[PDB]
């Protein structure tokens, strides 16, 4: 149970190393919350920078203050973008959680109209209430501005974009800022020059807590060794890989592209081509005539893996080949033995 | 069944014991008369293995084609999720242990109904685990029916083409009705002598062979061997080949249209590539080209210009641009150059002078 | 007015002898519709199919397929539907009115929202609602146009019907116009056998014309008779233009009307007796009316005195007089169509046809000029003094039995002449007997009782109808004959001399300024050029800046 | 007896749930060590397993799972989900799908939860869970991805024990995945399958042959370890070594010739299997090619003569017609000349082949090498010499 | 100004003539050089008159098919607006008719050409009202291309009776909505200059046009530099070089299609000196 309780450590954490941030935030609510007044936020940030997170964090501080009196009190919603089917289901969510319960998103709709026309609504990712005509971003935005409407929006998204088609930004987190979470919690061990070796990366949080926690797993069946072993079973592109594994004739049929693209000098060309080159190669290597039902299998294999982007079978001859790998990629695949 | 004992012999043993397992999917490809269906079906019913048989031509959509195969085991079916749901839950001391047989016939429509359910039938054994054989049969070659995230490669089994010996040992002694099976013989080893090298089907030659058999032993029953004399120009009467009446200002318009078709461009002022096929013809110059050929000069009326809507109605001349029919019209003739010629010997105006060629 | 209960009359009995001919024409295609049907009744996945060709006719027809729908109701064999191509772009609305119509032929003789139908309930109305018939019905899908039927949709329809065949014995009818080389395009070898055709006929307008003309416009039933033009403009427009007895029959209506609309001397326009009680109704008005028109002025001509007055001041001996010019008249037109029918099957035999080949033609040309001052006449004289012998004996004693059927059965008269003529060639059958049965058709008939329409007697106005060019601008339809010869033949008339003058694109730099090298003054031209882009004898045209140009030749 | 055949056919054409695992040593490890933390402990994962297709995976998950259900508090504690993106089209389809393998059908459909995941965190709520995605490309292509990205966010942030196991061949997966789904993933957890070397490949081939400890099954045996070396034998494995490295064409060959084994044939032997060879190697479109009617052959050598002539141009019926009639041209009489009809009947024929395609006044190009045609010309049964000769004028 | 009346005195005396052929099913039709207007409204105001006219003028743009049987429909016939589909429509307004006999309709439309009347659709409606034999039809056609449009089906579907009706009037109300070009340098002599010039040069024209039209709402948009204009040249692969830009805008400026005003900082910015409806018709012929 030594090393083994920082497994336990890894998947959630607490609390929040985003130390500035959160101060904006929360003054944020609470100049708006203190005034009985409305206001919208837009958060801006990499998947992995603890926007979420740290939110999660102000309102839990809000709501201990709300119990002293320091701040108004109280209500608090959230609803998540991509936890739905159908966006419309928004409507429905919010008047859950508040009074008025069920509905159908047109008659919720227009009662959270009257209501609005104090509590704090957090929606996170509404990149995912993007429709054509973009009615629900228009009211949930337009909602706190109304004289009546006594409302608080914490919009999180993931480009600084959205709001284009009153804001805040998060940045990925840095090397010394990485550092800081994994060591944050160590406490177990108060190992460490792991913590800065997995630390260069970009940028999500996510990665570090993940990759260490599969580096105490190499180690059990910590060292740097380890992470350098942790991190090459994890961002090593596969690409590379399967290259030197293909068969022979599949090589040589990459070895026939490489031919035709250094021919014509393109990124696209046709079976048929390709065809002709594979059969030079085949020729010259002592391998059997390569028939054309074998050489449709192997350019499907090829093509079912992604290092290959071809046209449906069906056009047969006309089939167009493009490589999903750089052929400065391919020919180190093929060259290094 | 004759010719294919050696795909019998094949797809028997792939068969195995009934209680086995035989190949999640097996694929057959061959012509339509190679005779695929009628040893697949003979060697389901002969055994007898229990199976179904589907048309997917007939079942275009999913519910129809997934609805006929839960059916015929013995049921709303709409996406393949529930037919492995459905086909699992049929079992019975009838299907419990033994192997189920699925024929797919046409299965090259497949490729253009859904795009899952061609991958879900390859694999619908370890689906299902039931202990199924899915049989596709179908004229197309199997590299393309792959999609791009692969499926399951079945067993390609190719059934082949009759040759002229296996057609006529089919074809022949099967049915000598009235006489000796060697008369019937030399009967059939004729009618291939002249049909086989452009009809290969074994269903059509079966239709000639009983066709012209009375015409071929008619001279034994008026007493007139070696009939091949007798038949052979009545047989190639056959090879080979198995009156519009309109008005008189339409006919010029109409063959006006085809000198449009033919001549083109700038030969309008001497007169007034055939393999490519016919050219636009601006409504202006039809006209001109007709007032041009008439030689009777009848001023325009409405029912004229009717006519030529009416011609172009007619499906004799078609336009590119139908929206554009007024504004200017780039029709097209579609007719000739036979029935140009017959509606100017009727006329008695010569077609062939005014072509360029 | 009378003259339109006459219309009414004459008229729906026109269109009744039209419909009951056209069940009659179609009686014999009909009985072999329904004798071929049930031959092939008498006698897999393949569906037989009836091939109709009815020549580009299309609404008159349309009468007899709700005869079949009828029809085939009725001899208790099929229950029949018919699919049009127009409606029928995609392969759902075909089995969905397959079987709408399958379940329908079931409904309409007892005397949903109709979303609601698909491909399953014909396999079921010949399962369900009778599986065990046992005599399967046929349903002839009367394909009214398979020529538009979309070619794919085609296929899909012969190949899943004839894949599902004989469980449903499947024929269908096709309303066609050409003959087999089109359908054996359009519809695909595949096809051409799975439809295991037998090719039938069916017949077009222009028997129908000449039909309808040798029974109905010439009949001696009704007094009407047409002049020579509006019968060639008619004709024309028929024959020239457009093939519907349709439009020869609204444009005949519209001829007896408009005639009709002359003037009231037509109420003596009747049955000499119909006419005489109109005679007795007669008045002083119309009394000045026949002492005007020619053939009566004629009639004046030559004659007499106070016999003269008492048709011209008191009006009694003309009354008289009028039945003496009307009786006539309807005599001498009976004495005609008895003789006209016996010159056609005289020359209609004849080659050359230099005169005419169908009985409208002799009509036509008979009436045109005179036969005898025509030289094509005389040549056909020359061609029945070559023929002579038995070729003759034979169509003339056809002409016999059949114009002798014409005087037992056909015509009434007993005109006293005919049995004459008829004694002569009874004679005959027991050369200058051709030739004095001939000068007989000459001196007696063509000569006699076949003359001209202007020779005639008294009054052949108001019965024979003049007039023809209005009707010509109320049908023919020619406009552009007005507008050219009006624009052509000021400043509008001007205009579109220099719309014909310039070149053939005229700059608006030099042709504002052309027209004003050339010619408040420019305001005109520019509405007589944004007319003449509404008239159209130009275009408010690009293919070079501020320009007009022409599509009209 | 036959028991030989009840065996083979089990392992070859029904996937084996116990066989022998070759060079997935590594990768096991890694997928059951996994597997016993999420199942034994409370920790939740995720993880792909990803190669080609053939190889590998669904037998990896099927050895791991059944080992770890083997332990008793596991048997009665651990419930698994089979998802796959063939059956379940539909997250919606899916999500009914988890609650009816999680015997949860009880909800019973008279709460329709506000969200998707509501629904989702209601079912796991009423205490782990494996969760088994085959055909996990096919699930990141659903809409708004709303089955992977919850089952992640369920992975990461609930504390609900869960494991989400992905297989696919794509070597591309990561790249289907928004940012936010390919973050909550627990990061690029990755199993890799792919091939082994030649000897491997044979030591595999007389593996999956042979027999178990089930007399007869030692002198099987003996017999198959015979056939391990031969120089026919290694010289047909090769050929398919150097196309396949793959044990599922590998397990067709086998059975193809398992068909040649009957009482009267007791084992394998070198022709047995290289007759099951020559079955895989044909070329199917040769095959098609060869039951041709004269006629339509004649219309391909004119369409080699169109792309040949015009620089590979397609072409319509009118100029194949063209060039067709200059071939009877030559003799005064008619031998090969038929009606244009009947000629586009045939032609019609080859597109309704597919031996031709489209892009009369439809232009076409010929789906034939040349090689093929003049290959499959000399295999023609009944070629007569002048249709020879017009091929080789070009 | 003599003549004109008693011709349109003349036809008059057919119109009784009309009504019976009205009353026959079939629909009377006027050729004219010039306008009815005065024959057709007195046709409003001697023969139809009485009630029940329908008038829709197809030289005027605003009436509409769809506005057609529904101005038909709403104030005269009074039922409803005209349901969606055009077909229903009339299933539901001769459902009235079929089942309510005797109501005669005449509808009388100067200029069917159209547009809307155009469309096959709206000549399968006129198709089958003026078919439907309640109401009546006396159409006034200009358009030599008018018997084009008008196929077997739609000659049968409308009995058609063509009548002289050579016209002499304008064509003033018919006239008015039309509108034409020769009513700052004029539309004409601007395209005649820029014909003889590059393709690039209409282009960079084009691009100058676009800017100025664009914030021509804003009184403080004085206009382009020329480097800035450079450059959105360069962007557009209209000129290389500061020598052809500068070259082609003094040829411009030589024939008046640009003036330069020096802003407050020395530098020249550049208008075009032309009416700005005038370029905005500029951009749409040259498109
Ligand atoms: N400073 C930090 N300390 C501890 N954990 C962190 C920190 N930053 C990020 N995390 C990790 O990130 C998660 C918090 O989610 P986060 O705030 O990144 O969600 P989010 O950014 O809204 O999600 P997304 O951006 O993908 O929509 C935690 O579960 C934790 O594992
Ligand atoms: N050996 C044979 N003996 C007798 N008839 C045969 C033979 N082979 C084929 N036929 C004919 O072919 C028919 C069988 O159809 P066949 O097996 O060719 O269908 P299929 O090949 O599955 O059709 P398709 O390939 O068009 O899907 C039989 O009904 C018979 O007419
Ligand atoms: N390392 C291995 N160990 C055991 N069997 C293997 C191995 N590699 C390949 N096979 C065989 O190949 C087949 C592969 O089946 P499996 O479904 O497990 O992977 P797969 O075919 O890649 O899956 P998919 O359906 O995604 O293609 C099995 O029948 C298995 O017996
Ligand atoms: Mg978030
Ligand atoms: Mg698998």
């Amino acid at each position: 149970e030594a090393r083994l309780r920082l497994h336990v450590s890894a998947v959630p954490e607490s609390l929040p190393c985003r130390e500035q941030e959160f101060q904006d935030i929360y003054n944020f609510v609470e100049s708006k919350l203190l005034d009985h007044t409305g206001g919208c936020m837009y958060i801006s940030g990499v998947p992995g920078t603890g926007k979420t997170a740290t939110v999660h964090e102000v309102i839990r501080c809000l709501q201990q203050a709300a119990q002293a009196n320091d701040v108004p009190p109280f209500q608090y919603i959230e609803v998540n973008g991509m936890k739905l089917t159908e966006p419309h289901q928004v409507y429905v969510q919010i008047l859950q959680k508040l009074t008025g319960q069920k509905a159908t998103a047109n008659h919720a709709a227009e009662l959270l109209a009257k209501q609005f026309c104090t509590t704090v609504l957090l929606v996170d990712e509404l990149d995912i209430l993007w429709t054509h005509k973009q009615d629900i971003m228009y009211n949930l935005f337009d909602w706190p501005t109304h004289k009546e409407a006594r409302l608080v929006v914490l919009a999180i998204a993931n480009t600084m974009d959205l709001p284009e088609r009153t804001r805040m930004c998060f940045q990925p987190y840095t090397y010394s800022q990485l550092q800081q979470i994994l060591r944050s919690r160590l406490k177990h061990l108060k190992i460490q020059l792991v913590a800065r070796k997995v630390a260069a990366l970009s940028g999500d949080a996510r990665r570090c807590l993940d990759i260490c926690r599969r580096a105490t797993e190499i180690c059990e069946f910590v060292t740097i060794a380890h992470s350098m072993e942790a991190v090459d079973e994890m961002f090593s592109s596969s690409y590379i890989t399967a290259i030197k594994n293909s068969s022979v004739l599949e090589q040589s049929f990459l070895r026939a592209i490489l031919a035709e693209f250094r021919r014509s000098g393109l990124e696209e060309a046709t079976f048929q081509q390709i065809y002709s080159q594979h059969v030079a190669l085949c020729r010259m290597e002592g391998l059997p005539y390569p028939t054309m039902s074998e050489t449709m299998a192997v350019c499907s294999h090829l093509g079912s893996c992604r290092l290959l982007l071809v046209e449906p079978s069906r056009n047969d001859l006309l089939l167009r080949v493009r490589l999903n790998v750089s052929q400065d990629d391919v020919l180190y695949a093929l060259k290094d033995e | 069944v004759l010719c294919r004992e050696s795909q019998v012999s094949i797809l028997q043993s792939l068969f195995g014991e009934r209680h086995h397992f035989s190949f999640p999917s097996i694929f057959i490809y061959g012509h339509t008369a190679s005779g695929k269906t009628y040893v697949t079906q003979t060697l389901l019913k002969t055994l007898e293995l229990p199976h179904v048989f589907v048309n997917c031509v007939e079942c275009f959509t999913l519910r129809l084609l997934l609805e006929q195969i839960l059916n015929k085991l013995n049921t709303c079916e709409t996406f393949n999720d529930f037919v492995r749901l459905f086909k699992q839950v049929t079992t019975a001391e009838n299907l419990k242990d033994q192997t189920v047989y699925i024929v797919l016939d046409k299965a090259e429509y497949l490729r253009d109904m859904e795009a899952n359910l061609l991958p879900g039938f390859l694999r619908l054994q370890e689906l299902a685990d039931r202990n199924v054989t899915v049989l596709f049969l179908s004229e197309i070659v199997w590299e393309k029916f792959r999609p791009n995230t692969g499926c399951f490669e079945p067993f390609v089994l190719y059934f082949p083409d009759y040759s002229i010996g296996n057609l006529q040992k089919i074809l022949s002694h099967d049915h000598p009705p009235e006489y000796s099976a060697d008369f019937y013989a030399a009967y059939i080893n004729i009618l291939l002598g002249v049909f086989y090298t452009v009809c290969r089907d074994l269903k059509e030659l079966r239709h000639l062979a009983v066709l012209n058999f009375p015409k071929y032993c008619e001279p034994v029953v008026k007493g007139e061997r070696k009939l091949w004399r007798n038949i052979e120009p009545h047989l190639k009467k056959a090879m080979q080949t198995v009156h519009v009446e309109l008005p008189y200002y339409s006919k010029f318009i109409l063959i006006a249209a085809y000198l449009a078709s033919y001549n083109p461009a700038r030969t309008d002022k001497r007169f007034f590539n055939h393999l490519l096929g016919p050219k636009p013809f601006p409504l202006d110059r039809l006209l001109a080209i007709l007032y041009s050929i008439v030689d009777s000069r009848v001023a325009p009326t409405a029912n004229i210009f009717s006519q030529i809507t009416s011609l172009v109605t007619l499906q004799l001349l078609t336009l590119v641009g139908h929206d554009d029919q007024l504004d200017g019209p780039k029709y097209k003739c579609t007719v000739s150059l036979d029935f140009i010629r017959a509606i100017a010997r009727t006329v008695n105006f010569d077609i062939i002078k005014y072509l360029y060629d | 007015k009378l003259r339109f209960e006459t219309y009414q009359l004459i008229w729906q009995q026109m269109k009744s002898e039209n419909e009951r001919l056209q069940e009659e024409l179609n009686k014999n295609l009909f009985d072999n519709l329904i004798e071929f049907l049930q031959k092939s009744h008498s006698g897999l996945r393949e569906i037989p199919t009836a091939a109709l060709v009815l020549g580009v006719n299309v609404t008159d027809h349309d009468l007899t397929f709700g005869s079949l729908t009828e029809a085939l109701q009725n001899n208790v064999t099929p229950y029949v539907v018919s699919l049009q191509a127009k409606d029928c772009p995609d392969m759902k609305h075909f089995l969905q009115k397959l079987i709408s119509q399958l379940m329908d032929c079931c409904v309409d003789i007892k005397s949903y929202m109709t979303v609601t139908q698909k491909t399953d309930p014909k396999m079921l109305s010949k399962k369900r609602t009778t599986s065990s018939q046992w005599q399967s019905p046929p349903v002839v899908v009367i394909l009214k146009d398979m020529e538009s039927f979309a070619t794919k949709v085609l296929q899909d329809f012969i190949i899943i019907s004839s894949q599902h065949l004989h469980e449903f014995p499947l024929i269908l009818i096709f309303g066609i116009a050409t003959s087999p080389i089109i359908i054996h395009r359009l519809l695909p070898h595949a096809v051409s056998s799975l439809l295991c055709i037998e090719l039938f006929q069916s017949l077009s307008c222009k028997e129908h014309l000449t039909t309808v003309l040798d029974k109905l416009l010439l009949t001696t039933q009704f007094p009407f008779k047409i002049n020579e033009k509006v019968l060639q403009v008619l004709t024309n427009i028929f024959l020239y233009h457009d093939f519907s007895v349709q439009n020869f029959i609204k444009g005949l209506q519209l001829s007896l009307l408009e005639h009709f609309y002359s003037q009231p001397l037509s109420v003596l326009c009747c049955n000499l007796p119909e006419a005489k009680r109109r005679i007795n109704f007669l008045s002083n008005n119309q009394c000045e009316n026949i002492r005007r028109l020619p053939s009566f002025r004629r009639y004046v001509e030559k004659q007499a005195s106070e016999k003269q007055v008492a048709l011209l001041t008191n009006e009694r001996y003309l009354k008289e007089e009028t039945q003496l010019l009307l009786e006539n008249l309807h005599v001498y037109h009976m004495n005609y169509f008895l003789v006209l029918r016996c010159l056609h099957k005289f020359t209609s035999s004849l080659p050359k046809y230099p005169l005419g080949r169908q009985i409208r033609e002799l009509y036509c040309t008979c009436l045109e000029k005179n036969i005898w001052d025509s030289e094509e006449y005389a040549s056909v004289l020359q061609l029945l003094r070559m023929l002579a012998k038995d070729e003759l004996m034979t169509i003339l004693e056809k002409c016999f039995k059949v114009f002798k059927s014409y005087c037992e059965n056909h015509l009434g008269s007993t005109a006293k002449r005919i049995e004459e003529f008829l004694a002569q060639f009874q004679s005959l059958d027991a050369k200058f007997e051709v030739l004095r049965e001939n000068v007989v058709n000459f001196i007696d008939c063509l000569v006699r009782e076949y003359l001209l329409p202007p020779e005639t007697q008294p009054l052949h106005e108001v019965v024979y109808f003049s007039a023809a060019h209005a009707l010509r601008e109320h049908l023919n339809a020619a406009p552009r004959i007005a507008l050219h010869t009006a624009l052509n033949n000021p400043d509008i008339c001007i205009a579109y001399k220099l719309h014909l003058e310039c070149s053939r694109l005229i700059n608006l730099v030099d042709w504002s300024e052309a027209f004003a090298t050339v010619v408040i003054i420019h305001a005109r031209f520019i509405r007589a050029v944004s007319e003449l882009e509404l008239l159209g004898f130009i275009k408010p045209t690009k293919q070079k800046t501020d320009h007009v140009a022409r599509l009209t030749w | 007896l036959s028991q030989v055949q009840r065996i083979l056919r089990e392992r070859f054409c029904r996937q084996s749930p116990h066989s022998n695992l070759f060079g997935v040593q590594v990768q096991y490890k890694h997928l059951s060590e996994l597997l016993k933390r999420t199942a034994l402990h409370g920790e939740s994962n995720s993880v792909l397993i990803i190669g080609p297709r053939g190889s590998g995976k669904t037998m990896l998950i099927n050895h791991a799972l059944k080992e770890l259900m083997e332990i008793e508090e596991v048997s009665e504690n651990v419930l698994q989900v089979h998802l796959n993106g063939l059956l379940q089209i539909n997250d919606k389809i899916a999500l009914k799908e988890i609650t009816r393998q999680l015997n949860l059908e009880n909800v019973v459909g008279d709460k329709v939860f506000g969200s998707f995941a509501e629904n989702l965190s209601f079912l796991l709520e009423a205490c782990p869970v494996i969760f088994i995605l085959d055909e996990f490309d096919l699930f990141a292509h659903h809409k708004n991805q709303t089955l992977l990205y919850n089952l992640f966010d369920i992975s990461q942030s609930a504390q609900t024990p869960i494991a989400v196991i992905g297989l696919t061949c794509r070597l591309d997966i990561l790249e289907l995945l928004e940012k936010r789904v390919k973050s909550r993933f627990s990061h690029r957890q990755i199993h890799l399958m792919n091939s082994f070397g030649f000897p491997q490949y044979v030591k595999i081939f007389k593996e999956q042959l042979s027999l178990p400890a089930e007399v007869f099954a030692e002198k099987w045996n003996e017999n198959v370890q015979y056939l391990s070396e031969d120089r026919s034998v290694q010289e047909v494995l090769q050929k398919h070594f150097n196309i396949s490295k793959n044990l599922r064409s590998l397990h067709m060959l086998l059975m193809l010739a398992l068909n040649r084994v009957t009482a009267s044939h007791p084992f394998m032997t070198a022709v047995d299997l290289m007759e099951a060879s020559q079955l895989c190697s044909m070329d199917s479109k040769a095959n098609i090619v060869h039951g041709l009617s004269v006629l339509e052959i004649c219309l391909i050598i004119a369409m080699k003569h169109l792309n040949d002539i015009y620089e590979e141009e397609p072409f319509n019926f009118q100029m194949v017609y063209n060039e067709f009639q200059k071939f009877v041209q030559r003799k005064a009489h008619s031998v090969y000349n038929f009606e244009k009809p009947v000629v586009m009947k045939a032609f019609e024929h080859l597109q309704q082949l597919e031996l031709i395609k489209p892009m009369e006044y439809q232009l076409m190009k010929l789906l034939l090498d040349n090689t093929q045609i003049m290959n499959a010309l000399q295999k023609y049964p009944n070629c007569p010499t002048d249709v020879r000769q017009w091929a080789t004028s070009s | 100004s003599a003549e004109l009346k008693q011709l349109n005195q003349q036809y008059e005396k057919l119109f009784h003539k009309w009504m019976l052929q009205l009353h026959l099913g079939f629909n009377i039709v006027l050729y004219g050089l010039g306008s009815k207007r005065d024959l057709l409204e007195r046709f409003r105001t001697t023969m139809l008159q009485d009630s029940i006219h329908v008038v829709i003028n197809g030289f005027f743009p605003g009436i509409s098919v769809k506005s057609v049987l529904n101005s038909i429909t709403e104030e005269v016939l009074d039922h409803m607006g005209t349901f969606r589909s055009i077909l229903d429509q009339l299933d539901w307004i001769v459902n009235k008719f079929k089942e309510d006999s005797s109501l005669e309709l005449f509808l009388l439309i100067h200029n069917l050409d159209s547009q809307m009347l155009r469309g096959e659709k709206s000549q399968q409606i006129i198709g089958q009202l003026s078919s439907l034999h309640n109401i009546y039809l006396i159409a006034s056609i200009d358009h030599l291309n008018a018997p084009l449009m008008w196929d077997h089906a739609k000659q049968s579907l409308f009995n058609w009776l063509w009548y002289e009706t050579t016209t002499y009037s304008p064509y003033t109300e018919e006239t008015s909505y039309e509108n034409s070009l020769l009513v700052s340098l004029p539309l004409s002599s601007l395209t005649h200059v820029l014909r003889s010039l590059t393709p690039n040069a209409r282009g960079i024209f084009r691009l100058l046009i676009k800017y100025q039209l664009d914030n021509q709402d804003n009184p403080s948009y004085i206009g382009l530099s020329f480097q800035d204009f450079y450059q959105q040249c360069r962007e557009a692969f209209l000129v290389n070089s500061d020598l052809t830009l500068r070259a082609q805008l003094t040829e411009f400026r030589d024939h008046k299609l640009i003036r330069t005003k020096k802003g407050t900082d020395g530098v020249e910015y550049l208008l075009i000196p032309v009416d700005n409806g005038t370029l905005t018709d500029f951009l749409e012929k040259e498109e």
